[PDB]
C-alpha cells in the first residue's frame, strides 16, 4: 500500500509499505529519500505520536494515510 | 502582516488537529521555526484543552 | 448533593451523588450518561487523581465540585 508523508515545508512523499511495516523501518525509508536522519524525524499521526518500536497496524495506519513529521532540536 | 505567520501555523495545525491555533503563532513569533515550534508542543511548552 | 464534571471539550454535567457514593459507581454513572468506557475515564480533582475504590467523602469532596474527565485513547 502506499501512504503520504507530508513535511512542514509542504511538501508530500509518497511510499510503499505494507502494514506489517514498523515506524522505525518507514523513518529510514524517508532517509533513503529524504536523508533527514530518523532520530530527528518524529512520526505524528492524528496528533498522536507513532513509537518507532511499532508497527502501522498498532495505529490502525491504513493506505493514503497523511502522516506528520515533526522536527526536534534540543540544544538547551 | 501576519501573512507568513498564519501560512506556517496553518501548517502545524494540520499536523496537530488538537492544538490552540492562538498559542501556534504566539511560538511562531517566538521561535519562528517549525522545526522548533512543532517540538515545543511535543516537548510540553504549550498548553493542552485542559478543562478548569 | 451534586457535583460537577467537565470534559476536555468544555462540556460540564451536573451528577446526583452522596458522600457515600464510590468513584467507579460515579465513573458508571458517566458511562451510562456520555457513553464513555469507565477504562477511559480518568477522573481528577484538584490537580490529584481519585481511585475506584474510594468515596467522595474520601477526598472530601464537597458539594458543587467540579472535576476533570480526561479520557485515555490507546490505540486510536
Amino acid at each position: 500500500m502506499q501512504i503520504f508523508v507530508k513535511t512542514l515545508t509542504g511538501k508530500t512523499i509518497t511510499l510503499e509499505v505494507e502494514p506489517s511495516d514498523t515506524i522505525e523501518n518507514v523513518k529510514a525509508k524517508i532517509q533513503d529519500k529524504e536523508g533527514i536522519p530518523p532520530d530527528q524525524q518524529r512520526l505524528i499521526f492524528a496528533g498522536k505520536q507513532l513509537e518507532d518500536g511499532r508497527t502501522l497496524s498498532d495505529y490502525n495506519i491504513q493506505k493514503e494515510s497523511t502522516l506528520h513529521l515533526v522536527l526536534r532540536l534540543r540544544g538547551g | 502582516s501576519n501573512s507568513q505567520l498564519n501560512a506556517m501555523a496553518h501548517q502545524i495545525q494540520e499536523m496537530f488537529p488538537q492544538v490552540p491555533y492562538h498559542l501556534v503563532l504566539q511560538d511562531l513569533q517566538l521561535t519562528r521555526s517549525v522545526e522548533i515550534t512543532t517540538d515545543n508542543i511535543l516537548e510540553g511548552r504549550i498548553q493542552v484543552p485542559f478543562p478548569t
